RNA sequence: UAUUAUUUAUUUUAAAA
RNA sequence: UUUAAAA
């Protein structure tokens, strides 16, 4: 919890949500993928995956 | 992007009605144009934050109109702005010895909000009506544009109080607030408030420092000082008549006898004196009985000691404390708030915007009714406001302390407290205090002896063969050395 | 160890030196003659390395073939257990091999006289199997000592000493502990000369206290290569 | 992007929160890209393999000069059941060892052999607690199936059995040995264990021609 | 996929050089003129000496410091070059000898030598600390790679600024950059690496080699000062061998040049300051009283 | 507005810089030149192209920023007459004017503007012309707006890149090169910025036009 | 068939008449 | 966990 609340002052509070601007997409996460073409070579990942 | 675009050139006004100037702030209209009024100012010398600025008329049927008037400070530091949260959480300013920090940008503190005199200025006016007993006989509040005369200094303006040669309206009425406040502060004394003391010293400088000033007082210290209490104590009815859930409020508890315990203790065996604990105008009618013939600042050094076992004041909501919660101990009011400083104190900007919605002049914000933000908001104000105490103690005590090393003599100081290994001493020339520790006291430690009971160190001097005994509130001579590879010694 | 004291006013170091005296000095040569043309035991204080010269030879592929001088590789491999704590493969501590291998192919790509030996490589494999301080210049001296084993021909000596500057008194041959307490200089000078092929500075050396620390770093280097070359003629002469 | 928040730990199931026959399944000839393709699967007991195996070849290496064919093997991990990378690759070499003594190696002049094997499922049912053994003998048997289907020319069929983590591949009906593998297991006993797997071995032998003969 | 030299270009460069010419006109001990040029955020800084053009990026991130200091923040830098800077170079060669020489210096010179404030950098001992990252861009290869790279690297850390941390308790909160200002990381001194290039026909030595003379070199000498008269790094390996007093030669040549190239990088770095914070003489809190 | 230089790289053949709000990106172009072996194309020409990040190495989120611009470059480029050559494109992010973490429309549009104005300064057989914009829109009001600011795509419901094909002096859309869209949006948006698109592309390529050309006359004779 | 050869050249004896 | 006033 690095949230500015937990400083226990109005005036830093007051300051954060004025200066917050909104990100919508930060509230959403994604999964990691990893993806295996098996297409018979040896090596490390192909550009394709 | 929260300052006025104008900056320096700001102005007030010079028709409230003006249709252009209503149009951008449509809350003109509910302001009183006092610029008919020979207002001026009261502060230190050289002072470019003027808070608070007076003026007094007699009127036609025997009673005067005294009026003080405030910056107007939440005119440009409004609510859920970055202003506002950069304020709120300084708190307060604090003023060290060399530097100052602002609680507002400079551009409000210095310029606009500041009660600049020869130029129209937005107030918070709060106007009584006194008559020759200084007895309030109604008093009323309202946001006002005002116009100082001039901003004397405290020498300056007791110069013209008393000088016999000047006549004119703005002097007589400099001359009835003098005459109103020493009537305020006679029944206030003897409705129970105190009378402290605290040393309060201020160096000069040009290296930089060189020699420190202890202040005298004037009798205009007190003609502002009576008025200030007196705004702040009206003020602080008129807001919680309005918000009796959210009222920003100032309290002082009573003192426990178990802070005047150790003190009384000493008194009475080695001085033979006690100070009453029946009620707060028994301690201060104490005190003033508690004096010595030989040491006339003994009774001062009484009434310094005696602060120290004083309750910490705290600010607070109404809404948290019943009504007889709110009494103030020092002052001995039913209620107190802090009112005519809000460039200063974040304090009496709540108090500003709660008094403009007692009026009617703009509603109050729902934060100021919210009784969670205004618990945090009384918590922080309250730290921030010893910290800035301390911060003060520490830097006239720190920048003393080389005005020690770089400027050797003897200075007087009467003895606080004596230990086994060590005496406190305080000096009245410098208003600090002094710890000498036995190793550097005597060249013999091991054939010391400490009495507790009568508060005494029993030692040989150094550079003497007759043994000393030092008891507490002895008035003993210090010296200054630098023994570096700054220190105080005893003469 | 502890808290110890680097140069006592006694003129005492930590491990009982002086601040002119080298550790203990013991060279091998042809100690792997079934495995490599070169062979060279380093045994400088507590490092102990073991260096293989492999060359001149046919490459294993004509991709790195030089038709007018001979290709030098130099492969520096720090075992796990070098240390006392058994270190783990970091990432990072790759890039410190690479600037090594990098600086010992300059050095003695320059000295080894590489036009005699064309269409020609030249391995060089190094074992590192325990390190006290003073690595690199010690595997400078099992590289020299590898390749005069091998017969390669080289115009001088390259010696390897590394000098310590502790506050205003400069030590010969720092050890572990001693590094970490204080700037080193590694030297690489050329025979009997004053010449440097080789010269790393890796900490803070005030300038005016510099000219000195060469001075006692070349003539201690000397020192290493007397030590190095009765080596070789006492194996000569008892063979 | 890929390996994610490196502060993640992966999921930790506790033990203490709540509480004769071998089945076969062989089909072959579904990959598009490569010549032969196979799909082995058993469950026996509380221990379910399924693995796939591709063979991509011969492959006329540019430059080659060799007098025979050179056969490599790679194993590797699937999505349940994840071994070492080292174990994998002494599996693989294991193999290689015993596909050159069955492969017609000189039928392939100047080319090589790519097999690769995926243990895409790896089950297993224990109530509470080498594990690789138990898929040396399916691994065998999908290699051959692929290597049959890529029209690649073996000497006899090869097959293998478990015997308690010993492993055994057999050739000509039983007759002459091509691999062995042993983990763990006990001392003295040999006898029984050429015999459980034989017997193994004969029950694989001939379920592979069964689906190589049909479709 | 190299350059190739022609037989009379290398006769006549050197043949100049035997006659105290240099083709851009500069002298044997003459540095080339710098640029310092800083981007929009913190930690954006281009350098351009002559032809030559780099370009610096400084980032941190919060990370696990090492458990044998846990007491000090983390410094990684990368110096890949790419086919921009010439198409001699191979995209993706990360451990090639100009990119591992350049990094090893300039890490040496920054972290090792205690130009970076390391333990200014820790936030909670053996669990959370500061990981100032340096990526360095090729722009233009023209010589003096790590020369550029060192003065991009050095301005972009004393330009960069990291976020700003309150302590409470056992507590930390990172403030965002568009609340609080960021703070500016410590530099304690600033390192600036002149390289040395030596011919032999008696030998000469040129200071600060553009691509030409680099290839005909016989020798390459790099050292590092500071104003403070200290030696912060030197690397010497093979090429000509040289005796001390070539080498005290060249350090007090460079001092003069790494003095003077200070004093600009804290001008620069002043002047930069100023024009990003005009309105900075209205918003100071700390004033003073009178 | 935005702002352009071309010839800025003295060892490559061609080179530009494009910068739009904060975003900048130095791009340089070296070709005809020989290809390796696992490169060379018997018919054509080979393209190399490479985009580097402002901070940190290169990550698969430039990979497909390579794909993406390589397929917007490829039709632009008359890589038929030459055969067996190679072409060496490398775009350097010096700013990304974007949060990386999230966004990487702003960086894609400038790498494109960035390498079509490095490939005329390196005098490469183009076909046409070409210009690219990010397009974005608001969440509370729906509202269309092209090339927008940082804080603005942190407000959006949908990120657009659009790549046209100019033609005839810069007034024909000969074809759309490239219209990449993640977010939310149905198929009236579609046009809706699809048409408010070519109208800010055709103003960009008349301004790009007169750019090179300011910087390409005093050059010739 | 080394006074022979390697083509984006692995040749490492091209000298004499 | 130093009263009050002006800074």
């Amino acid at each position: 919890s690095a949230a500015i609340k937990d400083l226990d002052d109005f005036g830093e509070e007051e300051l954060f949500e004025v200066t917050k601007e909104e990100d919508i997409i930060a509230n959403y996460a994604s999964v990691y993928p990893v993806v295996e073409v098996e297409r018979g070579r040896v090596g490390a990942c192909t550009d394709e995956e | 992007e929260c300052l006025p675009a104008e900056g320096h050139d700001w102005k007030a006004p010079t028709k409230l009605d003006d249709p252009e100037a209503v149009s951008k702030d449509p809350l003109l209209t509910k302001r009183k144009d006092l610029r008919d009024k020979l207002i001026c100012s009261i502060d230190p010398p050289g002072c470019v934050d003027i808070n608070d600025a007076l003026h007094a008329k007699k009127l036609p049927n025997g009673n005067w109109e005294v009026g003080v008037h405030i910056a107007d400070v939440t005119h440009f530091v409004k609510p859920g702005t970055a202003l506002d949260a950069e304020g709120a959480a300084r708190g307060t300013s604090v003023y060290l010895v060399d530097k100052r920090i602002d609680m507002l940008p400079m551009l409000l503190g210095t310029d606009l909000c500041s009660l600049k005199p020869y130029v129209d200025r937005f107030a918070f006016s709060v106007i009584w009506e006194l008559d020759d007993s200084a007895n309030i006989v109604n008093v009323n509040f309202m946001k006002s544009v005002i116009r100082s005369r001039e901003a004397f200094s405290y020498e300056q303006a007791q110069l013209r109080i008393d000088d016999k040669t000047q006549n004119d309206e703005l002097t007589m009425g400099m001359r009835a607030l003098l005459k109103l406040s020493v009537k305020l502060k006679q029944k206030r004394l003897e409705a129970g408030a105190l009378n402290l003391a605290s040393p309060e010293v201020k160096v000069h400088m040009d290296s930089d420092p060189n020699e420190v000033e202890i202040k005298k007082l004037l009798a205009t210290n007190s003609l502002v000082e009576e008025f200030m209490l007196l705004a702040n104590i009206s003020v602080a009815r008129k807001i919680y008549d309005a918000f009796p859930q959210t009222a920003m409020l100032r309290r002082h508890a009573a003192p426990p006898s178990t802070n005047f315990e150790i003190l009384n203790e000493m008194l009475n065996t080695r001085k033979n004196m006690s100070i009453s604990l029946e009620s707060s105008k028994a301690l201060a009618d104490s005190l003033d009985r508690c004096v010595d013939p030989e040491d006339p600042y003994f009774n001062t050094l009484v009434r310094i000691m005696s602060t120290r076992c004083m309750m910490a004041a705290q600010y607070f909501y109404s809404g948290a404390y019943s009504y007889p919660d709110f009494r103030h101990y020092g002052l001995a009011v039913d209620i107190y708030t802090h009112f005519t400083s809000p460039i200063r104190r974040y304090c009496d900007v709540v108090a500003h915007r709660q008094l403009a919605g007692a009026i009617g002049y703009e509603p109050l914000s729902l934060t100021h009714r919210d009784k969670n933000k205004m618990d945090m908001i009384c918590r922080n104000i309250n730290r921030k406001h010893r910290n800035a105490q301390f911060a003060g103690r520490a830097s006239i005590e720190y920048y003393v302390g080389q005005v020690m090393r770089n400027n050797e003599s003897t200075e007087t100081g009467y003895v606080i407290k004596v230990f086994n290994n060590g005496i406190v001493v305080l000096v009245p020339k410098f208003g600090v205090e002094g710890l000498i520790r036995l190793d550097n006291l005597t060249e013999d430690p091991n054939s010391a002896a400490f009495d507790e009971v009568e508060y005494k160190l029993t030692f040989v001097p150094t550079n003497s063969d007759k043994p000393r005994d030092v008891y507490v509130f002895d008035k003993v001579e210090v010296q200054v050395r630098s023994v570096m590879d700054a220190e105080l010694l005893l003469k | 160890m502890s808290r110890l004291e680097i140069y006592s006013p006694e003129g005492l170091r930590l491990d009982g030196r002086r601040w002119n005296e080298l550790r203990r000095f013991e060279s091998s040569i042809n100690t792997h003659p079934h495995a490599a043309d070169g062979s060279s035991y380093m045994e400088q204080g507590n490092n102990k390395i073991i260096t293989l010269v492999k060359g001149p030879k046919e490459p294993r592929l004509k991709s790195q073939m030089d038709t007018s001088k001979a290709l030098l590789n130099v492969s520096v491999n720090i075992t796990k257990f070098s240390k006392f704590e058994r270190s783990k493969s970091s990432h990072k501590n790759e890039r410190r091999v690479l600037e090594i291998q990098t600086s010992l192919v300059r050095m003695f790509e320059k000295n080894v006289m590489l036009n005699i030996y064309p269409r020609t490589v030249i391995d060089i494999e190094i074992h590192v199997l325990e390190q006290d301080g003073g690595i690199m210049g010690s595997l400078i001296n099992g590289i020299t000592l590898a390749l005069i084993d091998a017969g390669i021909s080289m115009f001088d000596y390259i010696s390897g000493i590394s000098v310590g500057l502790y506050d205003t008194t400069p030590l010969l041959d720092t050890n572990s502990l001693e590094e970490n307490a204080m700037s080193t200089v590694t030297l690489g000078v050329v025979g009997k000369s004053e010449k440097l092929s080789l010269l790393l500075v890796e900490d803070k050396i005030p300038l005016d206290r510099l000219e000195n620390v060469l001075a006692i770093g070349i003539a201690g280097a000397h020192r290493v290569r007397d030590l190095m070359d009765e080596e070789l003629r006492k194996h000569a002469q008892k063979r | 992007r890929l390996l994610g928040p490196a502060a993640a730990k992966p999921m930790a199931f506790s033990n203490t929160t709540t509480h004769s026959e071998q089945e076969l399944s062989l089909h072959t000839g579904f990959i598009e890209n490569c010549n032969g393709s196979a799909l082995v699967e058993a469950r026996s007991l509380g221990h379910q393999t399924s693995l796939i195996t591709a063979v991509y070849g011969p492959r006329s290496i540019r430059g080659s000069f060799t007098s025979q064919g050179t056969i490599s093997i790679q194993l590797k991990n699937g999505l349940l059941e994840k071994y070492n990378t080292n174990e994998l690759k002494e599996v693989s070499s294991f193999l290689m060892g015993i596909f050159n003594s069955v492969v017609n190696l000189s039928r392939y002049p100047k080319s090589g052999i790519d097999i690769f094997v995926y243990l895409t499922y790896d089950k297993d049912l224990t109530n509470n607690p080498s594990q690789i053994s138990s898929l040396i003998p399916h691994c065998i048997t999908s290699i051959t199936l692929a290597l049959a289907d890529a029209g690649i020319e073996l000497v006899d069929m090869a097959g293998a059995g478990e015997a308690n983590g010993t492993v055994v591949s057999f050739i000509k009906n039983g007759e002459e040995i091509v691999g062995f593998w042993k983990d763990d297991g006990d001392d003295e006993d040999l006898l029984e264990c050429l015999d459980r797997c034989k017997e193994q071995y004969n029950r694989y032998r001939d379920l592979m021609i069964s689906c190589l003969m049909n479709q | 996929k190299d350059i190739e030299i022609s037989a009379s270009e290398s006769k006549f460069i050197l043949e100049a050089l035997r006659q105290n010419y240099r083709l851009d006109g500069r002298s044997f001990d003459q540095f080339r003129d710098v640029e310092i040029t800083f981007g929009k955020e913190f930690g954006d800084v281009s350098v351009k000496m002559g032809n030559t053009k780099v370009h610096c990026r400084i980032s941190c991130q919060i990370a696990q410091p090492y458990e044998d200091r846990p007491f000090e923040g983390l410094f990684v830098i990368s110096t890949e070059i790419s086919p921009m800077a010439g198409s001699q170079f191979e995209n993706g060669n990360i451990t090639g000898e100009d990119e591992v020489l350049c990094s090893r210096i300039i890490e040496k010179s920054v972290r090792r030598s205690g130009a970076l404030d390391v333990e200014g950098l820790c936030i909670v001992a053996g669990s959370k600390c500061w990981a100032v990252r340096a990526d360095v861009h090729f722009l233009d290869c023209d010589g003096g790679f790590i020369d550029a790279s060192c003065i991009a690297v050095m301005a972009g850390l004393m330009h960069f600024k990291k976020p700003d941390i309150t302590v409470h308790g056992e507590q930390i909160i990172v403030h965002p950059v568009n609340e609080r200002e960021p703070v500016p990381l410590g530099i304690l001194h600033i390192p600036i690496c002149v390289t040395f290039s030596f011919f032999n026909p008696s030998e000469i030595s040129i200071i600060d080699a553009t691509l030409k003379e680099e290839l005909l070199r016989d020798g390459v000498l790099t050292v590092t000062l500071n104003k403070n008269r200290e030696v912060v790094q030197v690397s010497k390996a093979g090429g000509l061998p040289m005796d001390a007093l070539t080498l005290m030669k060249c350090c007090h040549e460079a001092y003069s040049i790494i003095e003077k190239i200070t004093d600009q990088i804290l001008q620069l770095l002043k002047e930069d300051s100023e024009k990003r914070n005009k309105y900075a003489a209205m918003l100071t809190s700390e004033n003073a009283r009178e | 507005s935005v702002q352009a230089e071309i010839g800025i790289l003295d060892h490559v053949d061609g080179s530009s810089e494009f910068v739009s709000q904060d975003t900048k990106v130095i791009c340089s172009v070296t070709g005809p030149i020989e290809p390796k072996a696992r490169q060379e194309l018997p018919t054509q020409l080979a393209l190399e192209i490479i985009v580097r990040p402002a901070k940190g190495v290169a990550t698969t989120r430039e990979k497909v920023l390579e794909d993406k611009l390589r397929a917007v470059l490829t039709p632009l480029i008359t890589r038929h007459c030459y055969p067996r050559q190679l072409c060496q494109i490398t775009c350097q992010i010096l700013e990304s004017g974007e949060d990386e973490a999230e966004f990487s429309l702003r960086e894609l549009s400038c790498c494109i503007n960035a390498a079509f104005l490095a490939l005329v300064d390196a005098g490469i057989a183009l076909n046409s012309m070409c210009a690219s914009i990010p397009i974005a829109i608001i969440k509370d009001t729906s509202d269309i707006i092209v090339d927008p600011t940082a804080e603005q795509l942190k407000i959006s419901l949908s990120v657009h890149t659009l790549a046209l094909e100019f033609v005839n002096g810069g007034k024909v859309v000969k074809n759309v090169l490239l219209l990449d869209s993640n977010g939310d949006f149905n198929e009236d948006q579609l046009f809706s910025l699809l048409e408010l698109g070519e109208q800010k592309c055709q103003e960009l390529v008349t301004n790009i036009r007169r750019i090179i050309q300011d910087n390409i006359s005093p050059r010739l004779v």
